[PDB]
DNA sequence: ATCGATCGTTTTTTTTTTTTT
DNA sequence: CGATCGAT
């Protein structure tokens, strides 16, 4: 029983009835629980009173699967709570005064609550062996990891599905068709080699957006939080540098100094992009200066052997000085920023604004199918379910390079730096092997599109084309 | 002066002669002269 | 006493207990002078209460000659007209600067005395010791201590002294007492009689250093101090002496100040931080005592560089002390204008 | 019993029967080697145990207590029987294990793990100091005045028999402070690492016990692997209860292992230990050390060799009472914001014995100045990390854009190798003998022409004092080299699935630990002419106050070379190699007029 | 076994200084 | 206010 009592009278003998034996921790009955607290329903938010809180307990299998930010469905096992002592309960007190013929404890009980069921809903994702809405009950590597091969083979076979998929997630959107094909490679896998104890080798790639105002560079990403798993977004000034760091404490709660987490920092294998990269203070900026590349970072002044690590890529939100791309100064003066991050970012894709009437009326012609409340969006090629399942499958493949363009990426890169042998006279620019690294995983991912291993020289050529795009796009 | 007096005092402390003469302290003169000619410019 | 060998605190262990020993450490601070005695009488029995250990007080009355109306349940009236009195001081001990502080910090130990080894040790000194390693409390079984303390049996350490002595690092312990002999003083005065002592002493700190001889004709004159020629009015004209130096690095300022520490009493930090002065609050009884650490130059001297490289929130109490030598205090309920005669040496670094 | 006697027999017919290492087993002789150094901490292999007899994996968890006891009993009955000479000093034994195919992270162990075989790791935090407990139960009678006697002790339980010399009487008693056995103690408080958390919330922790043999090895923030076993205080106050028992959990250590372990460490293979002296004395081994720095870069022999020497070079050479000269150097490469530099550093750590990781923008250089009270529960204490890692390394990256209030602060420990603090309830001091990582970033965009260096990055006058291994990743384009290295790169990207790192680790443990070189007069006057070559060729052009530290770093290179040879003395060779490298560098960091000492030293060269 | 006379029994506090970013 | 402990 909860109220515990070593004292027992006897079983067989007439013997001691307060003098006990010793204890058994060896072959007897034990179990586990924990204890946490809960605030008032955010679906039931009235006025006046506080968020009245309840006590809560969990049995064995329930354990370490509760977590901050989550709503639940309990049992209704409200309790008489075997409490031991309390004040202010000055009601009447009783106890059994036995039969007259020819121990005490003050009684004031309090409340708590107990529960033996959970459905931690709104916090449930499931990878690919979960059968979705659209499936194909077939045999595969695993249960449902690609058992829709019956279609995913088809979604991995067309030479048209590249452009179709480029157009299968921007139905409500229209702009250039280069980020519409490049940005997915940020979400798409990289390299994933199986190699040495040299040092951590990376899969992910830096990614950027710049553009003039009111171009819906935000709406590219406003959805992305709703889109991907692990990859929830807010701004950087949406918190302090208790975004990167935790909230720095100088008062005693447990051991008086606590900075052991952040907001960028808990995005493990998802991206938590940010907006407004130009006016943010140069603190998290120089933190990111190495936290993106050398994803193994430390602090001082409060460190429990500080060794933290970034894991994913990024999405940028620059805007020029004057708000316009007035070609009256160099890019280094157009943005007034540094070099190495303009090279750390191996992919730019700026979105420039113009004035031609057909464009804007064509946009309003998008709007023709934005409020036609039946048919307020455009046609598609590929449903989302199959899309994300193909995405969730296309990683588990071991991409490879043995290709003569793999042998003669030396050739394309020698030409890359041959044509870029200049970029030094008129407003000099800088070439660097991060570009090669990025092209490498870029070409590799471009073949990971193929649901195939084993890189092909087509991917190098398109990657070379795209790098040429980005670097000549950097041209003033 | 209130310190060069203590330089004389240190000298007499060393040789233990109580009463110190100004030749004993010409040495003091030439040593703080370093400070003088330092902040001479 | 003996000359056997000094040990190290890292080995003072359960085997080394209740057992005589020898070490060599260094001193930090130690208590005041409280009290202790050996025996006393009680009116209830009128016998000087004799003890082996340096408490049980049994039941029976001994004012039993009251008829049958006796006085049980421990009625003991301690009669300190009849008690005794010895001393008690609680000396202290830090470990060495070379004997496992390396990838760690140095621990230390607290001590004890009875009768004549109070007024014996001022802190910041190098000791040779014979003491003994013993406890104050006792017990293994499941009477487990406190609230969540003592899995089994942990009792506390300390040592008492049986025959402290001191050190002779050249003159390891020559700071306050005088065991020096007439030969020594003859030596002293006959070197003072020697009129070739000062220039010989210009070459005492630089046996591996070249140059800076006009520079050094008064680097030691700092040490001796002049005169605290005080007067019946206030004008206690300044006793001790102070020096400045600053210039290009690569010229051996650090080693020189290390040596001026080396050669009776002194300390060295430099910037970012010896000594507001320290008004703490006693974790026993919660009273507001004053540890108040130029006090540790109360006749010694000080050397520092890094006047330039520490901010000015902490320069002003020391801006001032070294014109009047009176450390003031007005903060909590105390107005104890402390004082101490320290000098200071000032190295620096000019930007440009 | 018949079978319950065979446990010890299995140990006995194990330790001299299961034999490997090409005969002459360890536990034939490893125990002898334990008795030799007076350790009494013999350690056992579970791998080898299973290679002999698998049976004692299931006969353990029903009571690993009694397994360990019934082992160490065998160690005594063997040792004092064959080494009765031993029977004075300690004459008591217990054994250890170091093979458990498991890591239980924290937040992983529950009621099933009760009182049985365990492994886990974590991080140390603040804990107790150094104390003992008791070990034996004996009191003193006072009715008859006798001794109660010594009595058999249970782990935390009373005995109280009536038997005693006092006519087996005297229920009451008193207790002495001697004639009884003692036992050291220390505690730990284990936290979990900041890498393997559940990614962003508060961490967990439980406490751990170490015992008399086991103390003064740990420290706050140290690396660790321990078997341990799961504890239970059997009652944290059962009664009419809470809504919950107030129980707790500890682990008691059997075998602790440090996972840094920066001492001379490894056992000896029976023959594969002269791995050194089958090869280590060749003349070509001047450069074979370069091939194992960082297998990453096509070019850059210079910094390769510089870090290669300075990883194990060093000499204290404490002269009489003056000071302690250096186990120190500050090599510096001020290169380009983005040439691969921060990767150069990591292999250093992955080989070298000590470290910590820190990047630029550390603290204000104070560190996480305490006053020592039992208020605030001890007001936690440290001062930096050169306090926390001396005679080793602890890492910096991307410094040059950090608070000037740190570039101030670190600017003594490099050379005086001494700390000294104040500004608390204490003014104590502590040792900082280290070296320094470099890893900074230039200013001016990327990197300047041969135009002067003081103009390339702007640090103040009284920091300029010290300086060392001056290298720089100056860049200009060669397409042939671009082809060569890029082949090397893609080849590096083509490994999917002379020296190994397997060995030279131990060479340098050995080299900077044991052998202790010297110097002798051979040509030490030539140094003066070359210093004059500085002062005469370089006055106000380049010669940026390079005083009498780098010169002595000359000696550091020479001593470094001979320890790379295990030579302990030398001829013109090592010193002239120092002159070669310095002659290259100080031509490196000039103007288009770049050949000053070049023209000056074709006669030297 | 029963009653009665024996034994032994104790808990209360809030706030100020220097330190670090 | 509780348990020990003695005899009736
Ligand atoms: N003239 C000299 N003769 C002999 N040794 C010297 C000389 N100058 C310097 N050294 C040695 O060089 C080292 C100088 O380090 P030190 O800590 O003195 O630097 P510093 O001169 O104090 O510079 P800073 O004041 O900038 O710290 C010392 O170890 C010293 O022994
Ligand atoms: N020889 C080489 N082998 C492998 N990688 C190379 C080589 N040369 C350059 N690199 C690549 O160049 C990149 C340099 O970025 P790194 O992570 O080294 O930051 P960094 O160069 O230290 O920049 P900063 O110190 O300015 O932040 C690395 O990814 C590295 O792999
Ligand atoms: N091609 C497009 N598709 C959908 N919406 C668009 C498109 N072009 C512009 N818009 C609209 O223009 C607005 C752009 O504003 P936004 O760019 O988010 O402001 P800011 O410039 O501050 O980021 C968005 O609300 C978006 O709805």
């Amino acid at each position: 029983q909860f109220k515990f009592t070593n004292p027992t009278i006897c079983r067989n003998p007439v013997c001691s009835n307060r003098k006990r034996f010793m204890l058994d921790v060896e072959k007897s009955l034990f179990l586990d629980f924990q204890k946490i607290r809960i605030q008032e329903t955010q679906a039931e938010l009235p006025r006046g009173c506080i968020p009245r809180a309840v006590e809560i307990i969990l049995r064995s299998e329930l354990v370490e699967t509760v977590q901050a930010g989550d709503r639940y469905d309990f049992t209704g096992t409200l309790i008489v709570v075997p409490d031991v002592s309390v004040l202010a309960g000055v009601g009447t007190r009783a106890e059994n005064s036995s039969r007259h013929k020819p121990g005490m404890r003050e009684l004031n009980y309090r409340m708590a609550f107990l529960a033996c069921s959970v459905q931690a809903t709104t916090a449930r994702f499931g990878g690919t062996d979960l059968p979705m809405s659209e499936v194909t009950a077939e045999d595969m590597k695993k249960q449902m990891t690609d058992a829709e091969w019956h279609k995913i083979y088809e979604m991995s076979k067309d030479r048209n599905l590249y452009q179709n998929l480029i157009s299968s997630l921007f139905p409500s959107i229209y702009g250039n068709d280069e980020v519409k094909r490049g940005i997915l490679l940020q979400q798409f896998g990289g390299v994933a080699k199986t190699t040495t104890e040299k040092t951590s080798l990376r899969g992910d790639i830096n990614v950027c957006i710049v553009g003039d105002p009111s171009t819906a560079k935000s709406q590219f990403l406003k959805q992305v939080s709703d889109f991907s798993p692990r990859a929830i977004y807010t701004s950087g000034k949406a918190s302090s540098a208790a975004g990167l760091t935790a909230a720095v404490v100088r008062d005693e709660e447990s051991f008086d100094f606590v900075i052991e987490a952040g907001a960028l920092m808990l995005a493990d294998n998802g991206i938590c992009c940010i907006d407004e990269f130009d006016k943010m203070d140069q603190r998290d900026q120089v933190a990111i200066h190495e936290a993106m590349e050398q994803q193994t970072i430390s602090i001082a002044r409060a460190g429990v052997r500080a060794t933290l690590n970034a894991r994913t890529s990024i999405l940028a939100a620059a805007n020029p000085i004057n708000g316009r791309y007035d070609r009256s100064k160099s890019l280094q003066q157009n943005i007034q920023l540094s070099a190495p991050i303009m090279s750390r970012f191996d992919l730019f894709f700026i979105l420039v604004d113009e004035c031609n009437e057909v464009v804007d009326y064509a946009i309003a012609r998008k709007i023709v199918d934005l409020h036609s409340n039946i048919e307020e969006s455009v046609e598609r090629a590929y449903t989302r379910e199959e899309v994300l399942r193909y995405v969730t499958f296309a990683r588990q493949f071991k991409p490879v390079i043995s290709q003569e363009a793999g042998h003669m990426l030396v050739e394309n890169y020698g030409h890359l730096r041959q044509r870029d042998t200049g970029t030094s006279g008129r407003s000099t620019w800088r070439i660097t092997v991060r570009q090669l690294e990025s092209m490498i995983r870029l070409s590799e991912a471009m073949a990971k599109l193929e649901c195939s291993n084993r890189v092909l020289e087509r991917h190098v050529k398109e990657a070379f084309r795209l790098l040429n795009k980005s670097i000549i796009r950097v041209e003033q | 002066l209130e310190a060069v007096i203590r330089i004389s005092e240190s000298l007499a402390k060393i040789r233990l002669q109580p009463f110190a003469t100004d030749e004993h302290v010409n040495e003091a003169l030439r040593l703080f002269q370093v400070s003088t000619l330092d902040a001479a410019m | 006493s003996s000359n056997a060998n000094p040990t190290n605190i890292r080995q003072l262990k359960s085997d080394c207990v209740s057992k005589l020993v020898k070490i060599a450490g260094i001193i930090v601070a130690a208590s005041g002078i409280s009290a202790k005695a050996t025996r006393m009488s009680i009116q209830c029995l009128s016998c000087s209460t004799v003890i082996p250990n340096l408490y049980a007080l049994p039941r029976k009355c001994n004012t039993e000659q009251a008829g049958r109306p006796k006085c049980p349940l421990d009625p003991f009236f301690i009669m300190p007209d009849k008690c005794k009195c010895v001393d008690f001081q609680t000396l202290k001990l830090q470990e060495l600067p070379d004997f496992v502080p390396q990838g760690e910090i140095p621990r230390h130990l607290q001590l004890f005395c009875d009768r004549s080894l109070c007024e014996r040790v001022v802190p910041g000194n190098r000791v040779l010791i014979q003491g003994i390693y013993s406890i104050r409390k006792v017990g293994k079984p499941s009477r487990r201590d406190g609230r969540e303390k003592a899995v089994v049996g942990v009792r506390a350490p300390y040592m008492r002294v049986v025959g402290i002595t001191v050190d002779s690092e050249g003159a390891g312990a020559i700071s306050r007492y005088s065991n020096i002999t007439s030969d020594e003083e003859e030596h002293f005065r006959r070197m003072a009689a020697s009129g070739d002592i000062y220039e010989r002493l210009s070459q005492s700190l630089a046996p591996s250093i070249f140059g800076s001889r006009d520079i050094k004709k008064a680097i030691t004159c700092m040490l001796f101090g002049g005169s605290r020629k005080r007067l019946p009015d206030g004008l206690c004209r300044r006793g001790d002496i102070n020096v400045l130096l600053l210039g290009d690095p690569g010229t051996a300022k650090s080693q020189l100040l290390k040596f001026v520490e080396k050669v009776p009493i002194a300390v060295y930090t430099s910037g970012k931080g010896s000594s507001t002065a320290s008004v703490m609050k006693d974790p026993q009884t919660r009273n507001f005592v004053m540890e108040g650490a130029m006090v540790l130059a109360d006749g010694g001297v000080v050397c520092i560089d890094e006047f330039d490289k520490m901010r000015e929130d902490d320069r002003v109490a020391i801006h001032e002390a070294m014109e009047q030598q009176t450390i003031s205090i007005a903060k909590a309920g105390i107005t104890t204008t402390l004082n101490s005669r320290c000098s200071v040496l000032a190295a620096a670094n000019s930007i440009f | 019993l018949g079978p319950r006697t065979e446990i010890a027999n299995r140990f006995q017919s194990f330790l001299r029967t299961f034999v490997d290492e090409r005969g002459a087993y360890t536990y034939r002789d490893r125990i002898r080697r334990m008795c030799e150094q007076n350790m009494s901490s013999f350690v056992v292999s579970y791998t080898d145990l299973a290679n002999k007899e698998h049976v004692l994996a299931y006969f353990l968890p029903e009571a690993p207590f009694q397994m360990l006891e019934i082992f160490d009993k065998v160690a005594k009955d063997m040792v004092l029987s064959i080494f009765p000479t031993y029977e004075r000093v300690t004459t008591e034994i217990h054994v250890r294990i170091s093979e458990l195919p498991l890591i239980e992270e924290l937040r992983t162990f529950r009621k099933l793990h009760l009182n049985q075989l365990v492994r886990t790791l974590g991080v140390v935090t603040a804990t107790t100091g150094v104390l003992p407990q008791l070990s034996v139960i004996k009191y003193d009678c006072v009715k008859c005045g006798y001794v109660l006697g010594p009595f058999v002790q249970s782990q935390n339980t009373e005995i109280k028999p009536g038997s005693c010399p006092e006519c087996q009487s005297t229920g009451p008693f008193s207790i002495n402070m001697e004639q009884t056995l003692y036992r050291n103690y220390q505690k730990i408080t284990l936290q979990e690492s900041p890498g393997r958390i559940p990614a962003g919330r508060i961490p967990r922790s439980k406490d751990v016990i170490l015992l008399a043999d086991l103390c003064d090895q740990c420290k706050p923030g140290d690396e660790l692997e321990v078997t341990g076993i799961y504890t239970n205080n059997y009652d944290g106050s059962l009664n009419t209860d809470q809504g919950f028992p107030v129980f707790a959990t500890v682990i008691i250590a059997n075998h602790v292992v440090v996972k840094d372990s920066k001492q001379v460490v490894q056992s000896l293979t029976d023959e594969d230990i002269a791995t050194i002296q089958k090869l280590s004395k060749d003349p070509r081994i001047v450069e074979r050390v370069v091939a194992s720095m960082a297998p990453s870069i096509y070019g850059h022999d210079y910094i390769k060799r510089a870090l290669a020497l300075a990883l194990f070079g060093g000499e204290s050479k404490n002269p009489g009472e003056k000071h302690k000269v250096r186990g120190d150097i500050n090599l510096l490469i001020c290169g380009d914001p983005g040439t691969a530099k921060s990767q150069f550093l990591k292999y250093t750590e992955k080989v070298a014995p000590r470290a910590v990781f820190t990047t630029g923008q550390g603290a204000s250089a104070v560190g996480l100045y305490v006053r020592r009270n039992p208020v605030s529960r001890e007001w936690t204490l440290e001062a930096g990390a050169l306090v926390l890692a001396d005679q080793g390394v602890c890492l910096i990256d991307e410094f040059d854009k950090m608070n000037d209030q740190d570039r101030t602060s670190i600017h003594e420990a490099m050379e005086q190798q001494s700390i000294s603090i104040s500004k608390a309830g204490i003014v104590t001091s502590l040792q900082a003998r280290c070296t320094v990582i470099a890893a900074a970033n230039p200013i001016g965009g990327r990197y300047d022409p041969s135009m002067t260096f003081s103009e390339n990055v702007n640090l103040s006058e009284p920091i300029l004092s010290r300086f060392d291994v001056l290298c720089v990743v100056k860049d200009e384009f060669d397409p042939m080299q671009d082809q060569q290295l890029a082949k090397f790169v893609v080849h590096s990207h083509m490994k999917h699935h002379e020296i190994p790192q397997d060995l030279l680790r131990q060479y340098i443990v050995y080299a900077k630990e044991n052998i202790r070189p010297k110097l002798t007069n051979i040509d030490e006057d030539k140094i003066a002419k070359m210093y004059a070559q500085l002062r005469q060729e370089s006055f106000a052009t380049g010669s940026l106050p390079i005083t009498v530290r780098h010169i002595e770093s000359v000696i550091r290179m020479s001593e470094a070379h001979a320890r790379m040879h295990l030579r302990e003395n030398v001829m013109e060779a090592d010193v002239s190699m120092a002159i070669r490298m310095m002659l290259e560098s100080f031509i490196e960091a000039q103007k288009f007029s770049v050949m000053k000492k070049m023209r000056s030293t074709f006669q030297k060269y």
